[PDB]
């Protein structure tokens, strides 16, 4: 516009995300969020309180930014996408971004989470070939099998 | 090389499609030139071309693409070509590579001013032939700019 | 399709034309409305895909 | 190939099927954004030789006498038109093009441009003209026409939405509003923006 | 044959947390989409050979567009981005150091006092 006074006079605008395929709601809960992501390759947090949007994030429109699986750890979300090549690691509480990785290639096929002596700390990929084992804190690798 | 296209025209009181043969156009595609050899209209020919125009029928071109596997064809109203002496024009738009694209068929002058025409005047074929590739579009000129920037 | 325009398309058929565009052949071909609301060809054009 | 490929543009009559006009400009490649207006059309596409994105405008004009004053039929129009082209250097991508419209077509035309980051730019049609000449002469200094520049520059001051960015844009629709001065624009692509 | 483009981002006079919930980061007009971490740095994967135009999507931030040269072994070179007289060639750092200008203006002022 113009002249920073008709500001909102005669303009509208409304946001939205698409439909949703996978949602986490399980949080402390004194922080009040909603961490879905859509079938629009976007993924965003809702406030639960109102329903209005905190952050969102949208990907590539084509098939190569759909979400594979997603997976939530105290005030962390881990997402597999790109058909089983990429893993990102969201901090929910400021909406940036912990890590980003690239997986080897092969069909992702299903992610799981582990840990040892009441403590998790690992992070399992299975692609219809291999089984790798990935660092939580940072993403190093760990190890892969055959 | 040269090749040959075959050419028909239709007419017809209730305006269906009655194609048959009128001519034959020689392409030449070395220095790009194109040809018509074409036969004079007969009696009966000329009574239902006269009836047409009358009835405000249509006029039909075609020819094959390949020098039954498919037509290209146009037209064009009967009345503004009988006024015109038999005085037309036809063009052969081509494809890049070399690939038949379509036929065009225009009189001058156009419009039906209602005149009379006897017989003596549908006697010849006053047609004109040519052929046409597509062009080249320009770029942004930008050396020019750069050196009356200077 | 009411009588009152029934008879205008009757009246004004030679007027109206239609043009439709095939992409996988990459043909495209024009008809002309008749006066019993039927088509015939007109004028075709071929681009080879 | 990088150095094979091109794009084709048909100018057609509905009525006959007269080719009007075709063109070939090579060294491009798509996707392919275009407005057919009143006299004009504008596409704008990408070129690989030198990686940039370029707009093309053609218009069309008759002669000096109108060859018919009192109608239009495309089964009487023997002469074919004149052609004149132009090209320009667009420094971003395109989401989305549309032109405005007004209820009498007295007001100038711009053209609405959805950038991929989420803005919209207003460009005026005056601004892409073929008549504008590289040498200026005193024909063109009486004619006021601004001479030839190959690049145009985007303005953040020419935003018409301050900072409500539309993501992931798909289209623009215009309406003409019962006035001959405003013009009713709404952006939809993944938000829905009206002004 | 698949390369990574690696950068920082810096808005002078802002910590890195109040912004990078609302920016991105465009590869050729966003044929290739990254997403700034909590330091502000940012890493894009899967690049070809070629060259590219690099620049940081914010709608409250100015950021300059960086052409990136990326060869056939991969080693990369940044340089300015020109659309005329394209065979200009003016060295910039890499890793990318992508630092703001300052809040972008889409308003318009108007006059003030006159005389004293
Ligand atoms: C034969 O056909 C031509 C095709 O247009 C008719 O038009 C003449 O074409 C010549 C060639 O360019 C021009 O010099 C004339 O000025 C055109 N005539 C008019 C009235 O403009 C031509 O009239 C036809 N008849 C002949 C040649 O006797
Ligand atoms: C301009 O075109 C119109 C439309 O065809 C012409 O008007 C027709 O003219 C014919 C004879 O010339 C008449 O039989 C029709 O009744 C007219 N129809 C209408 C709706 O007016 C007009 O003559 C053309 N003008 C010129 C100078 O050629
Ligand atoms: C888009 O720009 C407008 C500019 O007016 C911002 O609105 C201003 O926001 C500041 C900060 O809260 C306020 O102090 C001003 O009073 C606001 N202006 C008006 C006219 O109300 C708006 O915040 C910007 N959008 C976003 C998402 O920050």
């Amino acid at each position: 516009a113009v002249y920073e006074d008709q500001v909102g006079k005669f303009d509208w605008r409304q946001q939205y995300v698409g439909k949703v395929k996978f949602a986490s709601l399980e949080f402390s809960p004194g922080s009040k969020k909603l961490v879905v992501a859509t079938e629009k390759n976007v993924i965003a947090a809702l406030n639960s309180r109102t329903g209005e949007i905190l952050w969102r994030h949208v990907d590539k429109g084509t098939a190569e930014g759909a979400v594979d699986a997603m997976l939530l750890h105290g005030q962390d979300v881990i997402t597999v996408s790109n058909g089983g090549r990429i893993m990102r690691s969201w901090e929910t509480n400021i909406g940036g971004l912990n890590w980003e990785i690239t997986l080897d290639s092969g069909s992702f096929q299903a992610l799981g989470l582990v840990g040892l002596q009441e403590s998790v700390r690992y992070i399992a990929v299975l692609k219809k070939t291999t089984l790798a084992l990935h660092h939580l804190s940072s993403g190093h690798l760990k190890w892969v099998e055959h | 090389g040269t090749v040959g296209l075959l050419l028909e025209h239709s007419f017809e009181i209730d305006d269906s499609a009655n194609f048959r043969k009128r001519g034959s156009l020689l392409w030449n595609q070395q220095d790009g030139t194109l040809s018509l050899s074409q036969r004079q209209l007969s009696e009966e020919e000329r009574g239902r071309l006269r009836d047409v125009a009358a009835l405000n029928g249509l006029y039909r071109v075609r020819i094959p693409r390949r020098p039954a596997g498919g037509y290209v064809s146009s037209f064009v109203p009967a009345c503004s070509l009988v006024e015109s002496h038999l005085s037309d024009q036809l063009t052969l738009h081509v494809d890049v590579a070399g690939n038949v694209v379509g036929v065009s068929v225009v009189t001058h002058p156009g419009g039906c001013r209602g005149h009379e025409v006897e017989d003596v005047d549908l006697e010849l074929f006053n047609t004109s032939v040519q052929l046409q590739p597509p062009t080249t579009a320009p770029g942004p000129e930008t050396a020019a700019f750069i050196e009356r920037l200077e | 399709a009411t009588r009152n325009v029934l008879r205008q398309l009757h009246e004004l058929a030679p007027s109206i034309f239609f043009y439709l565009v095939d992409a996988e052949q990459g043909r495209l071909c024009g008809y002309r409305l008749r006066k019993d609301l039927t088509t015939e060809l007109s004028w075709e054009l071929t681009i080879p895909p | 190939h990088h150095e094979r490929t091109f794009i084709g543009i048909f100018l057609i009559d509905g009525v006959t099927g007269r080719i009007i006009h075709s063109s070939v400009q090579k060294k491009a490649k798509g996707p392919v954004h275009i407005v057919h207006s009143e006299n004009w059309v504008v596409y704008q596409y990408w070129n690989t030789k030198a990686r940039r994105n370029e707009f093309t405008v053609l218009e069309l004009y008759e002669g000096t006498e109108q060859y018919n004053a009192t109608a239009f039929s495309s089964l009487d129009r023997p002469q074919l038109p004149q052609v004149l082209q132009q090209s320009y250097i667009f420094p971003s991508s395109i989401s989305a093009m549309e032109a405005t419209i007004t209820e009498r077509g007295i007001t100038s035309r711009h053209l609405l441009i959805g950038l991929p980051s989420g803005a919209i730019l207003s460009l005026p049609k005056a601004l892409l003209d073929p008549r504008r000449p590289e040498i200026p002469t005193e024909q063109s200094r009486e004619e006021n026409l601004i001479p030839y520049s190959p690049d145009v520059q985007i303005h953040a001051e020419r935003f018409i939405n301050y900072n409500q960015t539309v993501s992931r844009m798909r289209g623009i629709y215009t309406a003409p509003s019962g006035l001959e001065s405003t013009c009713l624009v709404v952006a939809y692509g993944l938000d829905i923006y009206q002004t | 044959d698949r390369f990574k483009i690696e950068g920082r981002a810096v808005v002078p006079g802002v910590k890195p947390q109040d912004w990078i919930s609302a920016a991105r980061v465009l590869v050729d007009g966003e044929e290739h989409v990254g997403f700034l971490k909590t330091d502000g740095s940012f890493v894009v994967h899967d690049i070809p050979s070629g060259s590219y135009v690099v620049e940081v999507v914010s709608p409250a931030y100015r950021f300059d567009p960086v052409r990136v040269d990326i060869t056939s072994k991969g080693k990369m070179r940044a340089r300015y981005v020109n659309y005329i007289k394209t065979s200009e060639v003016v060295r910039l750092p890499y890793p990318l150091q992508m630092k703001s200008s300052g809040p972008p203006s889409y308003f318009i002022k108007r006059e003030s006092w006159g005389w004293t």
